């Protein structure tokens, strides 16, 4: 034994009374020695949110040359408005409804475990860090071109198979007949059309992929919707196997879109 | 449609690999049940035209408010088509005993059933009566064996837990 | 070391590896008849048969002529 | 997708009738060699490091012009992606073996390869020479007559197993013609 | 851990569903296979030091060039590391028999072993020549059953076709 | 995630030791009762829609203030969200029963659930009685003592899992309150 | 344990296995007339180095054009590769006597020998003439009717095994015929 | 491909601006090596036919060892094939030192290189004995000036830091 006794340390949390104390002294005594690890694991997962968004851009810049996928500008200064619209909406999505807070958390801790194909180290990280799982999805689903901007139709019917699901996917955007703040164009006097003028540039040049870039993306999107929505729905797999733009425009998150 | 061994190969390409050594351990287990369950499919097979009309008028013995007009159960050929609606629920519950899993159940008995029974106002409590009317009389040492007697009802109450 | 000699020509028949590989077996019988013997033992070791250049010289020279093409 | 258990239920959905003691006897015999089918994929996964390797060398030692200047598998960007082209067709055939039918293979991967191969310029003519190199080594490991690797199995007949794996690879040439 | 129990609950979790009886068939396949798989692991726990010494002697018999300087066997301290590098495999082969799946192998020993062996100039040609000697001279009726001599030997060549 | 077979080797991985006949016999008895274990989780999934619809009115029969205006459980949506909340924490304890380990619910459902209930104002004095009500129904199914349902099981004792099922329920309310 | 014996040869890397005093009784209970059989295969491998020397030289003694310049027994490394191959049949047909069956003889040794020998310039009619000497040499050692050296055996008959090895050398002969 | 020109012309388009005056400063730096690097390209293009032998013979002195059976050098074939193999890597340093970047190497030489060597069992540590022998051979007084000795010797050290 160490000494004459072994009392507990005064640096241990939850050591004082907190029974009939004032509000200032109640809150000082419940957060006694817990402030350090809350801020340790706050810069932890933010660095994880900064790290996997780097590891998927390495595919976007293969061997030190930029592809046609980056293309943040088309006319003189065509990234300054894209600079504002990407960072002003990131605050708009941080003042969301309190129902969509954990709806974002528990669904990010659903799809990532599926996409991390049975690697026990990786699912242990996704449960403790909600910022990592929000960055694991949108990094990988943009590394493999699967969301909206690159899965262009090739037939004539697939433009309505896209249009059938998406306006039915925007049941998630409008709660009722009102709109939401999560789906907002912009908030400046030109920013509405300034979101459109880039939206046609990003669809057009992304239809100019190589023959390898389209034939490898038309099967990666198929198995993507085959393990995110149609887990056993073989009718939905009967359109997901041969028509991949159906299997790609439907988004795995409750994105409120 | 998800059965015992089409599921574990739906997850075997979901990682992009071959079958493992435990992938074959799963396929041994339905072989342990491809005798105790196929007798339960045969008991439904050579008795289905006795149980369509047995549990069919069972639900009509419950609900007297269908027997007066104001419902879709006024005339005879509706009740004839009601006995058709019995036959579909016995056609695919016979199928799942052949493949082992809940494959044919979730497709055309479970999913989509909400719309054409609630906008069409044919109540799901009226269906679960005749579903349980098959379930509340399993004569376990008489009609089948002891292991077929417990898993035949385990497929019977699947539409119970889903639709009601 | 060997060398190579490899006109890929039987390449796809015997391959580079399974070539002049063979079993090899040893026999020690029991010492006396109808008694159990712990010393009796039998190998079945797989062993690559070597090129055996030494008795190749004394068999060609004892039969024909020079063999120096 | 659907198995040989469901292959008579493919027909039974369009019967307006059931499957009972009329068709279980075709499925009863599938259980009697259900140990055998699980015993005959244990050879295929036992040499996954020699199924895709000697296949792509089987065409080099016959048609060596594919790595010539003006080749489809010229540099390592192409031929390392050729060994991934030839391995995943060993993958969706072993899923079809445990199912008893090509319902996994003919819709997940091979549903129209003549808009991903003629859209690239892939030589279809020696793709089928790259098929029967693996078929002739699939039937050779079903039987224990592989001249290199012997395998310890329980004795019996597997000609129904050896003829079935040849009848999986035949429609691969149909999917590229 | 990629075991058969995990693969049927992960697909059960992804579908938002309950444990259906289709997965229960695969659990029945475990307790039939578990007796013919654990005694492959129980005999390995009592024979591991005698089998790992006898393995590495064929590593240096098939390739005796590693004793040269600059190779991976020039001094005694890393020939001691060679037996430790190969004991760690044949412990994870023991660990995956008890689980039943390939869970501990493809996660602990395998994942990340390619980009460190060519990093430190270790060939895998001598790694697969160590266990292929172990996997061959083992008579299936002499040491264990005719089933464990199939299932355990199906785990050793899982390493060879993942390393080559 | 981490089932019973994975648990017995992950506390033995830090041993840097093998797993021989000292603790395999405790695992050999786990596969002995595995036929009784599949004869336990069958009794939970078979009666799901009753017992989730049970406690949502059995909670408010004790506390009628939850249906009052200004209630947490007051409207149609907050009850419709409550019932779909209701079988999630019972489908996960069924996963723990079928896999023999509690390491699937406490990382995917008890992973900061007291974090989110404070963000919505969900009461916790009701949420632990609403699972203790749904706990006694789970020991009255694996032991056939239900008064309106009987599962034909063989002769044997089920106190092996009676405390063990409730062991997967008292950890629920402790780490959400 | 013949299947474990077959895996020493067929596994495409050299191992070693040997039989002690306990499991020698396992071989005598397994193989019929194994005390006649193990005496027979010992009387081929003990004198095989003399057996390959008379086999190639009688091919010279009835066809001396092989040692001519331009011949196939010219340029003594080429003459050594006959003497390598001449025991490779006798290594494998001794193994065909040990396993009791010539399946392992067929795929590992005889398979492809016909197309190899016309690829290299081997005269095939001398190649049947070499093996027919070794067919006549083994039956003079099994029956112990050899003129020069005789061996010591327990008395009895071994003419069934003399016919059994005569059904193995014509498998070598008709493969290269 | 990677060069001085095509790298810096990308960020003009990928950020959506004009050709700057900083990228105009970058091609000016390519002029200072245009009469300083291209003398090594015409050097080795008239020099490979004797150094494909002495650097092809360089690795087998280190590895006499590969040569025998069960390995990379099993037959002649890899080398008659093996000498053609090494005449593709520094066939690309004639393509790399004429462009100004590692373009012909990072897209044609290393991309997929570690995956066709694990499956086809080619030991990557013999290429470290093949063309790095030329790094230990290079004479800056006799063969070519110290500007090739800082640039031809640099591009080789790109490759050993890639095939390892
Ligand atoms: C009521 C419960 C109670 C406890 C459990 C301890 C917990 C505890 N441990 C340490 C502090 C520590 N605790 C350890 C102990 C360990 N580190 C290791 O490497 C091993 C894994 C392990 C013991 C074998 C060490 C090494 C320190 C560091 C002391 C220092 O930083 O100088 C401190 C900070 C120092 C202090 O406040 O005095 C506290 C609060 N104290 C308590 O009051
Ligand atoms: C911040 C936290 C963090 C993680 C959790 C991991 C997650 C992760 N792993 C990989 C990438 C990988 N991850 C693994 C790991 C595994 N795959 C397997 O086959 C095994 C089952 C399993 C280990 C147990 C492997 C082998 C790769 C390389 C192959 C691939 O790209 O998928 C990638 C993509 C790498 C890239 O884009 O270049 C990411 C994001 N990485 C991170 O930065
Ligand atoms: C065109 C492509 C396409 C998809 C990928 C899915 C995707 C999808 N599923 C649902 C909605 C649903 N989707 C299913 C899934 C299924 N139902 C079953 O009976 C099958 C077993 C299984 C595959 C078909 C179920 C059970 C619901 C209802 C539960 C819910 O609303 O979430 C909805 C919203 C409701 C609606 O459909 O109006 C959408 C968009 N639906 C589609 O229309
Ligand atoms: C494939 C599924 C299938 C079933 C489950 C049964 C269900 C069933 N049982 C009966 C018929 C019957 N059912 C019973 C009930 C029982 N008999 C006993 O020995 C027990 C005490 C008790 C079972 C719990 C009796 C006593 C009769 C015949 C007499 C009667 O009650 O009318 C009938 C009416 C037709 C007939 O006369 O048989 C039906 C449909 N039949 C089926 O085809
Ligand atoms: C593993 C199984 C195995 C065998 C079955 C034998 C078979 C065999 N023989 C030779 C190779 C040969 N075999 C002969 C033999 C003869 N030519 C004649 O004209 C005579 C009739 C006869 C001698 C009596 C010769 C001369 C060569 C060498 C050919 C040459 O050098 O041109 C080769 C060389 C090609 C190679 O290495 O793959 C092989 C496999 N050796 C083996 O390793
Ligand atoms: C592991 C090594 C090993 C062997 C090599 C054999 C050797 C061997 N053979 C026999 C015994 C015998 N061996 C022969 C064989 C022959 N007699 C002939 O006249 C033929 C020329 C020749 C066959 C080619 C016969 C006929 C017997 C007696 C019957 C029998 O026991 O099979 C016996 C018993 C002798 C006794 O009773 O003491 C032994 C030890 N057995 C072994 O265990
Ligand atoms: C053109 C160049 C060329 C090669 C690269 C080899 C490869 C090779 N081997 C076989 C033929 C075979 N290949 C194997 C393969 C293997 N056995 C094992 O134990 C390993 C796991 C795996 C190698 C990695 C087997 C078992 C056979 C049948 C037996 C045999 O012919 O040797 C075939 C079939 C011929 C055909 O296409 O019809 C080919 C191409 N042979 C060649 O002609
Ligand atoms: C979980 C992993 C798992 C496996 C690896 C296989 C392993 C396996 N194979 C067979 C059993 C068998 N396997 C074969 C097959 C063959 N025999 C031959 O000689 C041919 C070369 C080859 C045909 C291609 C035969 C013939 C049997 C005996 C059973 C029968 O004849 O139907 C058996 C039955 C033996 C018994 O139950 O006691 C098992 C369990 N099954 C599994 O469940
Ligand atoms: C968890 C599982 C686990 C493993 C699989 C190994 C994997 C492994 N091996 C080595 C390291 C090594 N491994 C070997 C082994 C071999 N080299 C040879 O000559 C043969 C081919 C083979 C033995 C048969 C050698 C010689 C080293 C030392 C290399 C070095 O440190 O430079 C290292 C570097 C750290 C260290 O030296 O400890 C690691 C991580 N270690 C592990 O902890
Ligand atoms: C005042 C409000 C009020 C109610 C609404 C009911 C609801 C109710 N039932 C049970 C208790 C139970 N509830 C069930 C569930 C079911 N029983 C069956 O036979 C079916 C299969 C299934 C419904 C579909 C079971 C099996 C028990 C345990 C046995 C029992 O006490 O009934 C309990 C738990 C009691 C406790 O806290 O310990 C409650 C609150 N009781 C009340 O006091
Ligand atoms: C695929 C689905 C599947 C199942 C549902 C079970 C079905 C099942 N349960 C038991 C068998 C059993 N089940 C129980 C269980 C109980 N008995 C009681 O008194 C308690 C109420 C309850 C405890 C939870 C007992 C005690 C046995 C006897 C076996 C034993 O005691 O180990 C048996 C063996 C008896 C037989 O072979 O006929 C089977 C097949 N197995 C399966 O494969
Ligand atoms: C748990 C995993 C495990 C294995 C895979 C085997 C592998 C194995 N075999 C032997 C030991 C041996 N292995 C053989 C080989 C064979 N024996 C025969 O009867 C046939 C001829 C041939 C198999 C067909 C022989 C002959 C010995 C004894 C050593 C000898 O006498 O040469 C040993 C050393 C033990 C000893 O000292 O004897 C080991 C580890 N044993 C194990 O514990
Ligand atoms: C120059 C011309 C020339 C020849 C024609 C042959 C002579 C020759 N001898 C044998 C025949 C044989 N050769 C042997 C072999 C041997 N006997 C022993 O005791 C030794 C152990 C071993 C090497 C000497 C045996 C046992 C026979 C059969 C019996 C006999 O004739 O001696 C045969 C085969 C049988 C037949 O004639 O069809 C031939 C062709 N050798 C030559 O050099
Ligand atoms: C333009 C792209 C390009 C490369 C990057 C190289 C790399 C390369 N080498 C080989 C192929 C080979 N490479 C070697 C060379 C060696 N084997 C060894 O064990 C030693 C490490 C080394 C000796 C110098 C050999 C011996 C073969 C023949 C093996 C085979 O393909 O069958 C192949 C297969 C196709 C071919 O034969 O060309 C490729 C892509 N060759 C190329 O064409």
């Amino acid at each position: 034994l160490t000494g004459y006794d072994s009392k507990s340390s005064p640096n241990f949390p939850n050591r004082a009374a907190t029974r009939e104390r004032r509000t200032v002294s109640f809150n000082a005594r419940v957060a006694r020695n817990k402030s350090q690890a809350k801020k340790i694991l706050e810069k932890a997962d933010e660095f994880f949110a900064r790290s996997v968004t780097m590891q998927y851009k390495a595919f976007a810049c293969p061997n030190g040359v930029y592809d046609i996928q980056c293309t943040e500008g088309t006319v003189k200064g065509a990234a300054y408005e894209k600079r504002a619209m990407a960072v002003s909406a990131a605050f708009r999505a941080k003042q969301a409804s309190p129902a969509a807070k954990a709806r974002a958390l528990f669904e990010n801790r659903r799809h990532a475990i599926i996409a991390s194909h049975e690697c026990q180290h990786e699912e242990d990280l996704f449960v403790r860090f909600p910022k990592l799982s929000a960055a694991y999805m949108m990094g990988k689903t943009e590394a493999m071109r699967t969301c909206s901007r690159y899965v262009v139709p090739d037939s004539l019917e697939e433009e309505y198979m896209a249009a059938s699901v998406d306006r039915q996917m925007k049941e998630r955007a409008c709660p009722g007949g009102v709109y939401a703040s999560s789906c907002v164009e912009g908030n400046a006097k030109g920013q509405a059309e300034q979101a459109r003028v880039a939206a046609l540039a990003t669809a057009f040049r992304s239809a100019q992929k190589s023959a390898s870039k389209t034939t490898a993306e038309r099967y990666s999107s198929a198995a993507y919707g085959r393990d995110h929505f149609a887990h056993g729905c073989s009718y939905e797999e009967s359109v997901f196997n041969t028509y991949p733009a159906t299997a790609a425009a439907m988004r795995s998150k409750s994105y409120n879109y | 449609m998800k059965s015992v061994i089409t599921t574990v190969v739906s997850a075997a390409d979901a990682a992009g690999r071959f079958p493992s050594n435990s992938d074959l351990e799963s396929i041994q287990g339905n072989i342990q049940r491809s005798a105790a369950r196929l007798e339960a499919a045969e008991k439904l097979a050579g008795n289905h035209e006795a149980v369509v009309k047995e549990a069919g008028d069972a639900c009509f013995a419950k609900y007297a408010y269908l027997k007066n007009p104001g419902e879709a159960g006024e005339n005879q050929e509706k009740i004839n088509k009601c006995y058709r609606d019995v036959d579909h629920y016995m056609r695919l519950v016979n199928y799942c005993l052949v493949v082992g899993g809940t494959g044919p159940l979730d497709e055309w008995g479970i999913a989509g059933a909400r719309e054409v029974y609630r906008t069409l106002n044919l109540p799901t409590s009226a269906y679960v009566a005749s579903i349980a009317y098959t379930r509340d009389r399993l004569c376990v040492p008489r009609d089948m064996s002891a292991q077929a007697g417990v898993e035949f009802s385990a497929y019977l109450d699947y539409l119970i837990n889903a639709l009601s | 070391e060997p060398e190579t000699l490899d006109d890929a020509a039987y390449q796809r028949y015997f391959p580079a590896r399974i070539r002049n590989k063979a079993p090899a077996m040893e026999f020690r019988r029991p010492s006396f008849a109808n008694t159990e013997d712990p010393s009796a033992y039998f190998m079945l070791q797989k062993e690559t048969v070597p090129l055996r250049m030494a008795l190749a010289e004394k068999l060609l020279t004892k039969l024909g002529r020079k063999g120096d093409g | 997708m659907l198995d040989a258990f469901s292959r008579v239920v493919v027909n039974s959905d369009a019967k307006a009738a059931y499957v009972g003691g009329s068709d279980l006897q075709a499925l009863k015999s599938f259980i009697a060699d259900g140990n055998k089918r699980l015993d005959a994929v244990n050879s295929i996964v036992s040499n996954a490091s020699c199924m895709v390797s000697d296949a792509v060398s089987g065409m080099i030692c016959e048609n060596p012009g594919l790595i010539s200047p003006g080749g489809n598998c010229y540099t390592n960007r192409r031929m390392a992606a050729c060994l991934r082209d030839g391995e995943i067709i060993l993958r969706y055939v072993s899923y079809a073996l445990l199912a008893g039918d090509a319902s996994v293979l003919e819709d997940r991967c091979l549903n129209g390869l003549k808009e991903t191969y003629i859209a690239l310029g892939v030589p279809t003519n020696s793709s089928i020479r790259a098929v029967s190199i693996m078929k002739a080594q699939a039937v050779a490991f079903i039987t224990n007559t592989a001249t290199e690797r012997k395998m310890s199995f329980a004795a019996g007949d597997c000609t129904s197993l050896a003829s079935e794996v040849a009848s999986y690879f035949d429609r691969v040439g149909a999917a590229i013609s």
